[PDB]
């Protein structure tokens, strides 16, 4: 976007700058064109050999701008197409420029001045582009920077021309206020130097933030921002949508700090208000302390669907099937015990005396083999499923059986 | 009034009303040219409107503004918030400017109008001017 501080064109002529010398240079028509009415300001003494005709714009304020940018529109008139032709005549003006603080009136200073170019036509109104009423009109652009002090002038120079002001329009460039990825940036003002990198910092949007990359934007001289740096976030609960950051809907959930949206609630699990973080349990289902809240819900292991107990020779070999509800999870982990239930009949647990093939609880196996046994016993023996939620639990599973060798 | 010409273009003006309003400027003195001014208090049928034309002899003899000759100025404003809606002219040599025009110093030249509303299509407004010559400015 740009910002103004000077359009003569639709000042409607109203507007009037201080000529020199006295009105005996730089004058003011009207006239007519494409039916509306139109003002220049114009000079043309070609003829008057020693000139310096300034025309000196009024004060523009400066206000935020510190390279400003100039753009003339004007007819210039050929040399060749003067009768008289007094050849001491041109085609090149100049464009100057003042800076004050303070509004000096009609006082005048031409040695107050610089200068910047000696702006020239990229087409001559010759002496046939009057016949048919042509407009050989110029745009030409310059600015200039940078600018400290209060406010400044422009003004023109002529040594002896046929030219003629059509538009003076001043302006200056800041880069467009700005949501960029949850980050908000200001708008805000270009600057002089040709790689002038304005760096801004960015704050992040209603709901969201930084990880660690910071958020930056890189605001250029033409107005126009350039090297997006970092970003923000939609936060614990929220979800980004299109610049904004909207609640997770009627029974989803996000749980960290993602580019990720709301991933709707899984298994087990009940219907979750506006923006819930991690999904609610339902009564009768778990989460373990290393589990993520996406893993659903789930429930320790019914008991082994088959057991059994091959005598195979002296040493029993234990085969059981994994059950038969799992509790939505893969982690089982198989525990077994054992006992001596003697006829006599004085029931009790068993001796260490025994050996396996194989260490009692946890097993990923469905079977061992007990070598290391007393022939004739009602040998009690239980093997349970168990897997990670199993101690959110003291009601047990498991399943049973028992075996006598010979 | 040495540099700048004045005149204000209604009906009611006693050198108008004539048929042989006529002046004398220099190259480099203005033309202003006037339109007819109206108070709030005037009820659209009484207030004129024209729309001013600059053409040669023929042109300004015959009234006509179809043949030859330029269109430039118009009084399409009787309600103008400053005062008069203003009209000028420069009698200058040479004009940078298609849009423009120039003036030659010892030639005469000719102003004519007709009414926006349109109204009595014969007779009309006229001024004439003449131009004295490199030197006889003083
Ligand atoms: C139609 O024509 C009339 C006669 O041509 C106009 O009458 C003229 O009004 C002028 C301004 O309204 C007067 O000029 C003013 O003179 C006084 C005193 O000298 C000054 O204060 C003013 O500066 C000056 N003009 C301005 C720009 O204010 C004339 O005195 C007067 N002329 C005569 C001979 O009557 C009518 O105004 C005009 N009416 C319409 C409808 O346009
Ligand atoms: C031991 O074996 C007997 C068969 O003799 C069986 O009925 C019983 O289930 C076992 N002991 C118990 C606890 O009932």
């Amino acid at each position: 976007k740009e910002v103004v501080l000077l359009d003569f064109a639709a000042a409607g002529g109203e507007l009037g700058w201080l000529t020199h010398p006295y009105g005996k240079g730089w004058d003011l028509m009207q006239n007519i064109m494409n039916d509306m009415p139109i003002y220049m300001y114009s000079v043309c003494n070609v003829m008057s050999g020693d000139q310096d005709n300034w025309l000196r714009t009024n004060w523009v304020y400066r206000g935020e701008a510190e390279r400003i940018f100039i753009e003339l529109k004007f007819t210039v008139r050929d040399c060749n197409s003067f009768p008289g032709g007094a050849s001491s005549c041109k085609e090149t003006f100049n464009l100057y420029y003042a800076e004050s603080d303070l509004d000096y009136g009609t006082n005048f200073q031409k040695r107050l001045f610089t200068k910047i170019d000696t702006i020239a036509p990229d087409e001559i109104t010759v002496s046939s582009d009057f016949e048919a009423r042509h407009v050989k009109l110029n745009v030409e652009e310059r600015s200039v920077g940078p600018l400290t002090r209060k406010g400044f002038y422009l003004a023109f120079q002529d040594i002896g021309a046929c030219v003629a002001l059509l538009s003076v329009r001043v302006y200056y460039k800041k880069c467009p206020e700005l949501l960029q990825g949850l980050a908000h940036f200001p708008e805000t003002i270009a600057g002089s130097d040709a790689p002038s990198l304005a760096t801004v910092a960015g704050t992040c949007v209603d709901h969201a933030v930084v990880p660690p990359e910071e958020p930056r934007m890189h605001c250029a001289v033409d107005g126009e921002w350039l090297v997006p740096i970092g970003q923000c976030l939609c936060q614990a609960g929220y979800e980004k949508v299109e610049d904004a950051c909207q609640a997770c809907s009627p029974g989803f959930f996000k749980f960290e700090a993602s580019e990720s949206p709301c991933l709707e609630c899984p298994e087990h699990t009940l219907p979750s208000p506006e923006g819930a973080t991690s999904c609610e349990c339902e009564e009768g289902f778990f989460r373990a302390p290393q589990d993520p809240a996406s893993m659903p819900c789930t429930r320790p292991p019914s008991a082994p669907h088959y057991l059994t107990a091959v005598g195979m020779g002296a040493k029993v070999e234990l085969r059981w099937t994994p059950p038969q509800d799992s509790g939505g999870r893969e982690d089982i982990v198989y525990s077994v015990t054992c006992e001596q239930c003697w006829p006599s009949g004085e029931c009790g647990p068993c001796e260490a005396s025994v050996r396996y093939s194989e260490p009692p609880h946890g097993l990923t196996r469905t079977s061992v083999t007990v070598s290391d046994l007393e022939p004739h016993m009602n040998y009690t023996f239980t093997v349970e499923a168990r897997n990670g939620v199993s101690g959110l639990v003291t009601s047990r599973s498991f399943r049973t059986a028992s075996v006598s060798i010979n | 009034v040495a540099d700048r010409y004045a005149v204000y273009w209604n009906s009611s003006n006693p050198r108008f009303q004539r048929g042989d309003y006529h002046i004398d400027v220099c190259i480099n003195d203005y033309l202003d040219v006037f339109c007819p001014h109206y108070e709030d208090s005037v009820p659209e049928d009484k207030t004129e409107r024209y729309v001013l034309y600059m053409v040669n002899f023929d042109g300004y003899s015959a009234c006509d503004h179809t043949s030859k000759g330029f269109k430039r100025w118009e009084c399409n404003r009787p309600h103008s918030p400053n005062g008069p809606l203003k009209f000028s002219e420069k009698f200058q040599l040479f004009t940078p400017f298609s849009l423009g025009f120039e003036f030659r110093p010892g030639r005469e030249y000719f102003y004519i109008s007709s009414a926006i509303p349109d109204n009595g299509r014969r007779s009309c407004l006229k001024l004439k001017v003449f131009v004295r010559p490199t030197n006889s400015c003083m």
